[PDB]
């Protein structure tokens, strides 16, 4: 599935009240069992890349959040073979946990999609 | 009694059926059968009933004197053969072929 | 299905090749030997049994030849063509007591007495259910039970209605070894027997198996230190970041 | 010490001849070893115990 | 965290006598062991593997 | 003799009575519901198998370690 | 440059062996692939060697393989080996294919792969199956004609097509003859579809337990996978010392002990035990052809895990409910099994049914369902 | 979307040093005992009830099928035998 | 395979197994043409010196 849809389909959530008045509270538990912050990913970090349109976001990221990238996904696997879990400063807090490449990959999308549209566009 | 004669590898079910088995076969409303037949279409001599023992689901011989309408059952996938060798139930569409056999004498049939 | 549908599943009895360690006892495979002999070769064969089997298992050379040369068996025609016998020799096999399928049947009211070569693998209980089958005919059927004719009850064989009689009964067979031929010591010898007849490699088998499990264990242990020396880099890697 | 991994070691031809020297030795007593051990834990039970009798 | 030059602590790994000959040596005893093993199972695997290609029992009869 | 005999009866005396006690109880009803007439013309004739297989089961658990012991 | 690299053939080898770039964390569910190539490579030898001394006549077929038992020298592990290797076969490529799907394998880039494995897959059983005709014992010949005449389900053509397959009226000679033609070549046309799925997956690189990218962290495969592979290749070949020294028979059918008997029919006709949970889903659907295309399906509905997985994140190691979905899913697998060998009997009948029903939904419903929802959670989960 | 070693097609890496001893240098076996302990234990708890939960509702069902399947072909099964056939 | 079945399982083939005479004389005939091409190959590759290097 597409991160636009992904990302409609949150929005329409969370603009009902009722929605999220359940559904916040179960995705915040959900995120908690994933465990992805115990290994010091940011939740952006594990979005499949191998894509056109993932590959062409990860190319806009600014230097700093790509060289951090790299860093958070080395250092993850080494975690990972090693078996053990990030400790401390390692642990991704829930505030570190932002959506750096969401609005990357969501305006990528955004033109690939326009232009899927416009590819069927009919004089009238 | 049932015999089995191997024809073409095929074993070969011959019944030599009681006048109550023949009686308990010409029962079952033909209406409720998968392969609608009656003893009379299936059998030349209701004495005598002659069929290429080997199941119509998948291939199995079914065993003898049980099942569940006591003619015959197929053991692998459980279906139910009469005493006219028809099916009653389980996965098996249609009843017990009868071969080609004619009553060259009253003692002696080829198949 | 009804457990009459099934047989009685037989005990685990104690058999002394039981046992990653253990062979047959091969007194008791002699023994045995004499019972199939003596008792069962009458309705039964042993196809797959050569005289020469039995050397260095059971019998020593000379007396598995004398065996054999007691016995008759097809020779090549003679220069005439006319049909010969000549006396067994070790490369024979084990003759069986019938000259095919429908005399066996004949003899006994229909049904076949199956070659006994592998009868230990064929059914599920190998030497136990050998030994339960031919312990367990009860004097009387459990009241209720319709036999059909030439049947006898035996609550392991599946349905319940075998067509083999009791054929074990106390000193039927006189041991050569002096041993007391009870029906319970006579299954037992005969019942190792057949499973050596089926698997005759058994001992072999597991000593072979012996020396597999030590050095593949060994193998392994000295796998797991190469791996982890060798990973050990890998493993132990540390890093510094300066974000740039 | 040195001694031996410069001798027995070092080289790799070396090393790949006492490999096998080690491994035809260990073969040969092996085999001795377990046919011993195996005649012990089975001991009466084998034609060779009986064989005597005839 | 900043310096590199400032080798991360492997105090927990480093062996003290990591440059004796004894410590090389070790190391490849195991190795060696293991080809050795390899070498009598291979060994032992072939010979017996192969002999089945050797006259059976009926033929040399 | 033969080990076996005594060995059976021992364990159905002993551990196995309640299995005894019902396979005998079981023989009594159907031997008398043949003894009855219009038995051959009934659906259902009752045998005494099952209680047959819960007490050779049980004998032969508490007999066959035994029994090999002695041979 | 370096011979390894520089010479054509030789860089083949390297390409694949030596300095092909693994991501450094696979863990030990990475390494049934190279099991599998073990099986392969035991099957091959043990199996040619068979072959050997096998006679593929039906009225010799039965007793050649009592020959290789008795009389061939070291013919008893040839020919255990060759058949507990049969089901170790089986046990890895299941281990395999779970791995690939708990780890999402089957998503792009590797779609391919994953889709060739399927095929695999079903060469795999039809040459399981046609081995073990061969011995020409009771279930040899039972199961041989049970399933061939599936065959039958085919309308119209169905009965010829039989006939054609059995090249006669029953299971018999020429069947057996064809059957061992075929078991002899199946395994080297395997082979070929195993090194394509290899050269599939060389373009996107192993997945790994993260399904992260790891592009960023490689290592070598040899030495370290090299290595870490000898550990599970004494562990597999510990199990089969197990198997084939010393209980040799556990996994197989006593009755294929006795000659194949086209006249008696064996008390319960099961497969062998790797086919049983299709041989469930079969029983479940009380049409024969509504059987055979839900057997089919069981299988060929693997390949729309690409699409029917909406997850934008690879696997499962970070999702908690799908891991239990998939738990239920693998548990559900098992139990399938179990029901390909009791009896046609109640309640078994009914249960079979719902764990066709379940083992359908998990492709068509749940994981559709539950990757939507994952989604969404851990986006709202991270806002 | 794999490369070779030299263009692996990793985004640019810039600022992290990484670190390791030789295999001759380090213990292989450093810390086994408590990894074999603790870290096993770790990695167990947390992924207990994946397995328990689905492991033991399959087996409690099969548990309940096999037993009423024994049941229904007793004597005292008779009736419900004949209800489900 | 089996020495006392194999002379007459191939005539088996040539007499009653369909097109049999066909299969068994293109497999018997095709390996007579195989020899043929593989000299003619060779022989190609020696004249134009295929075996210099690079090949
Ligand atoms: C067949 C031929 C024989 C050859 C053997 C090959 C088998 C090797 C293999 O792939 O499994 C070993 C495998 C060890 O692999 P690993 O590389 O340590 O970790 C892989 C997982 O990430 C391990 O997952 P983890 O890091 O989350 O650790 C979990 C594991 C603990 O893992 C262990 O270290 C054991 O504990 C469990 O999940 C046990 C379930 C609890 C029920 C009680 O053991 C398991 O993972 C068992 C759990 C499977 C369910
Ligand atoms: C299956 C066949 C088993 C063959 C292995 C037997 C002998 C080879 C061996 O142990 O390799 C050791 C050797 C040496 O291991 P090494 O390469 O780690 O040692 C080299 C460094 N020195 C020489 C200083 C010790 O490996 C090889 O030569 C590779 C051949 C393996 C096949
Ligand atoms: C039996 C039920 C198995 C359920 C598995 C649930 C996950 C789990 O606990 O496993 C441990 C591990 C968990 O590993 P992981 O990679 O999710 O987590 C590692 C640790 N963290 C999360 C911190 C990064 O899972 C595996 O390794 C699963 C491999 C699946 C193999 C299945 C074979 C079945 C064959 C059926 C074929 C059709
Ligand atoms: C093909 C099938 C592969 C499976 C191999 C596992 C065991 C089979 C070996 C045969 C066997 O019984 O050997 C035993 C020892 O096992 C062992 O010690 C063998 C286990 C070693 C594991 C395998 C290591 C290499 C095997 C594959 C390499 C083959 C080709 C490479 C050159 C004892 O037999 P014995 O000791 O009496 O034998 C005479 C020499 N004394
Ligand atoms: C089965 C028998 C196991 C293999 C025996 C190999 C001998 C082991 C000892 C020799 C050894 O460690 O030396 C290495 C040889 O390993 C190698 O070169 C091979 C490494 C491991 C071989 C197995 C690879 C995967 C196994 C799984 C099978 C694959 C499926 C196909 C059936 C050299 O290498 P180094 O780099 O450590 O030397 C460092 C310096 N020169
Ligand atoms: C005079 C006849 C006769 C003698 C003596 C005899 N058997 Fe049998 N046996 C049979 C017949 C007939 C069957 C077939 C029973 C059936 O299928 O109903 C049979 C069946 C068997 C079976 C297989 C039952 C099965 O599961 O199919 C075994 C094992 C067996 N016999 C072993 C022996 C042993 C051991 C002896 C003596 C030590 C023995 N038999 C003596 C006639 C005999
Ligand atoms: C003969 C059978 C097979 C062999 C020998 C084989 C071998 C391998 C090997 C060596 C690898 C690379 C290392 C690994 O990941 O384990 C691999 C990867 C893979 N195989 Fe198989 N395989 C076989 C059957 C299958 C089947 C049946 C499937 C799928 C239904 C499959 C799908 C895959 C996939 C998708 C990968 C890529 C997985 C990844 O690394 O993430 N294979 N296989
Ligand atoms: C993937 C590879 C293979 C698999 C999975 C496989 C599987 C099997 C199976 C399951 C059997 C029945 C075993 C038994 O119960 O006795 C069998 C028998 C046989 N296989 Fe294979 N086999 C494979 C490869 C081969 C190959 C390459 C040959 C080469 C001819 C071969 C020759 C035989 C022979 C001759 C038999 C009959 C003798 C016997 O039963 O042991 N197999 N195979
Ligand atoms: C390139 C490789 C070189 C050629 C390889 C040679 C192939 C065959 C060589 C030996 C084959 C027969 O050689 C023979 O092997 C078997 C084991 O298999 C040994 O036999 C030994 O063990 C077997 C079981 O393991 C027993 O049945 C036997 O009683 C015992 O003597 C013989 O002691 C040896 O003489
Ligand atoms: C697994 C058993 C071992 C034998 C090898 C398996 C046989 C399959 C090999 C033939 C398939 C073609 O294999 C293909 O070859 C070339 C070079 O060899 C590889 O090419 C790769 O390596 C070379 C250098 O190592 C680079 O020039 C290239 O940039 C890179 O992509 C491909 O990534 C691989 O897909
Ligand atoms: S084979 Fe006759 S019921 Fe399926």
């Amino acid at each position: 599935a597409s991160i636009t849809s992904v990302v409609k389909t949150s929005e329409l959530i969370l603009k009902s009240p009722l929605l999220s008045k359940i559904v916040v509270p179960l995705a915040k538990t959900y995120v908690k069992f994933s465990g992805y912050r115990q290994l010091g990913f940011k939740m952006n970090d594990l979005i499949i890349e191998e894509t056109p349109n993932m590959q062409l976001a990860l190319r806009r990221l600014p230097p700093t959040e790509s060289y951090d990238r790299v860093y958070r996904l080395i250092r993850a696997t080494q975690f990972s073979l090693s078996h053990k879990l990030a400790t401390g400063n390692d642990i991704t807090k829930p505030e570190e946990d932002d959506h750096y490449l969401i609005p990357y990959i969501l305006d990528v999308e955004a033109e690939a999609f326009e232009k899927d549209a416009l590819d069927n566009l009919e004089v009238v | 009694k049932n015999v089995i004669i191997k024809w073409r590898g095929k074993p070969i079910f011959i019944r030599h059926r009681t006048s109550e088995e023949i009686e308990e076969a010409n029962e079952v409303n033909v209406a409720t059968l998968r392969d609608p037949q009656t003893d009379d279409e299936r059998v030349q001599k209701p004495e005598w009933l002659v069929m290429i023992g080997v199941c119509t689901h998948l291939g199995c011989v079914p065993i003898g004197e049980a099942g569940d309408f006591g003619g015959w059952f197929c053991p692998c996938h459980g279906s139910h053969y009469d005493i006219s060798g028809r099916i009653r139930r389980g996965p098996a569409p249609l009843n017990l072929e009868i071969p080609e056999y004619d009553f060259a004498d009253a003692e002696t049939l080829v198949i | 299905m009804t457990a009459a549908e099934h047989g009685l599943h037989p005990a685990e009895y104690p058999w002394p090749q039981n046992g990653m360690l253990s062979t047959f006892d091969h007194a008791s495979l002699r023994r045995g030997y004499q019972v199939y002999k003596e008792v069962c070769a009458a309705c039964h064969s042993l196809d797959r049994i050569a005289w020469r089997n039995l050397v260095g298992v059971t019998h020593t050379t000379d007396e598995a030849k004398a065996f054999a040369e007691e016995l008759e068996y097809d020779d090549e025609p003679d220069d005439e063509g006319n049909p010969r016998k000549r006396p067994g020799k070790l490369a024979d096999y084990i003759p069986g007591p019938y000259p095919n399928e429908q005399a066996a049947r004949a003899a006994n009211q229909g049904a076949l007495p199956p070659d006994l070569s592998l009868i230990a693998k064929a059914r599920h209980g190998g030497a136990d259910y050998i030994f339960a089958l031919l312990t367990g005919y009860p004097d009387e059927p459990p009241a209720g039970v319709v036999l059909a004719p030439g049947m006898n009850y035996n609550p392991y064989f599946p349905g319940g209605g075998i067509g083999m009689a009791r054929t074990l009964f106390d000193g039927v067979v006189e041991y050569e070894d002096g041993t007391p031929a009870t029906t319970s010591q006579m299954a037992k010898d005969v019942a190792a027997f057949l499973t050596w007849a089926a698997e005759p490699e058994h001992d072999e088998r597991k000593k072979l198996g012996l020396k597999a499990i030590i050095v593949i264990s060994a193998m392994l242990g000295l796998s797991v230190y190469i791996k982890k020396f060798k990973w050990s880099p890998i493993k132990n890697r540390k890093f510094i970041y300066n974000p740039p | 010490a040195t001694t031996f991994y410069n001798v027995f070691v070092k080289r790799n031809s070396a090393f790949v001849a006492t490999i096998l020297a080690s491994a035809f030795v260990f073969d040969m007593t092996f085999e001795t070893a377990i046919d011993n051990f195996w005649d012990r834990i089975n001991a009466g039970k084998q034609w060779k115990d009986i064989r005597h009798k005839y | 965290g900043k310096s590199t030059y400032k080798i991360p602590d492997f105090t927990p790994y480093l062996k003290k006598d990591r440059n004796t000959d004894a410590n090389r040596l070790f190391s490849y005893f195991m190795i060696g062991s293991f080809g050795m093993l390899s070498a009598a199972g291979a060994k032992a695997t072939v010979q017996d593997f192969l002999s089945n290609m050797s006259a059976s029992a009926d033929v040399l009869a | 003799p033969d080990p076996a005999i005594a060995l059976h009866e021992a364990a159905a005396e002993g551990p196995c009575h309640d299995f005894k006690h019902h396979f005998d109880e079981c023989v009594e009803r159907v031997t008398k519901a043949q003894e009855a007439e219009d038995y051959d013309h009934a659906e259902y004739k009752e045998d005494c198998v099952e209680e047959f297989f819960h007490l050779q089961h049980c004998i032969n658990d508490n007999t066959a370690d035994k029994l090999f012991r002695v041979l | 440059m370096a011979l390894r690299k520089k010479n054509s053939l030789l860089n083949m080898a390297n390409s694949y062996v030596l300095d092909s770039p693994q991501p450094s964390n696979l863990n030990y569910f990475w390494n049934f692939g190279s099991l599998l190539a073990l099986c392969l490579v035991i099957q091959l030898a043990t199996g040619i060697t068979l072959a050997m001394h096998y006679t593929s006549h039906a009225s010799l077929a039965f007793d050649s393989v009592e020959h290789i038992m008795r009389d061939v020298n070291f013919g008893w592990f040839i020919r255990y080996a060759h058949a507990n290797t049969a089901s170790f076969f089986f046990i890895c490529i299941y281990a395999h294919m779970g791995r690939n799907i708990y780890y999402g394998s089957y998503k792009t880039p590797r779609v391919l792969p994953w889709s060739i494995g399927v095929i695999i897959f079903l060469l795999l059983i039809i040459t399981a199956f046609m081995g073990y005709v061969l011995v020409f014992g009771q279930m040899s010949l039972w199961g041989a004609t049970v399933i061939c005449n599936l065959v039958s389900a085919i309308p119209w053509l169905g009965e010829d097509i039989v006939h054609f397959l059995w090249g006669g009226f029953s299971v018999g000679n020429p069947t057996l003859q064809r059957f061992f033609a075929l078991h002899y070549l199946m395994p080297f046309v395997l082979a070929v579809f195993a090194l394509l799925h290899l050269i599939a997956l060389h373009t996107a690189g192993s997945s790994n337990p993260l399904g992260i990218t790891s592009n960023v962290d490689k290592l070598s495969m040899h030495p370290y996978y090299s290595f870490k592979d000898l550990i599970t290749v004494f562990a597999f070949l510990l199990m089969f010392t197990l198997f084939v020294f010393f209980s040799p028979d556990k996994l197989g059918h006593p009755d294929n002990y006795i000659p194949a008997n086209p006249m008696v029919t064996p008390a319960s006709i099961v497969p062998e035990w790797y086919l049983l949970p299709f041989y469930a889903i079969l029983r479940a659907i009380p049409d024969k052809l509504g059987g055979v295309i839900a057997m089919v399906a069981a299988i060929l509905i693997l390949l729309i895990l690409p699409i029917v997985d909406r997850s934008i994140i690879r696997g499962n190691a970070f999702k908690p409910i799908s891991k239990l979905l998939f738990g239920f899913f693998i548990c559900n697998f098992l139990l399938l099994g179990v029901l390909g060998q009791v009896h046609i009997e109640p309640p078994f009948i009914v249960l079979g049914q719902i764990c066709t029903i379940f083992y359908f939904s998990y492709f068509l419903i749940l994981l559709p369902m539950v990757s939507t929802i994952e989604n969404i959670f851990f986006y709202i989960g991270s806002l | 979307y794999m490369g070779w070693w030299g263009h692996m097609g990793s985004p640019p890496q810039k600022g992290i040093a990484g670190y390791t001893i030789s295999p001759f240098a380090a213990r292989p076996f450093a810390g086994v005992v408590h990894a074999a302990i603790f870290n096993t234990f770790r990695r167990t708890k947390n992924q207990a009830l994946f397995v328990i939960l689905p492991v033991s509702f399959f087996y409690y069902v099969w548990t309940q099928a096999s037993e009423k399947n024994e049941w229904l072909y007793t004597k005292a099964g008779r009736h419900e035998l004949a209800k489900a056939l």
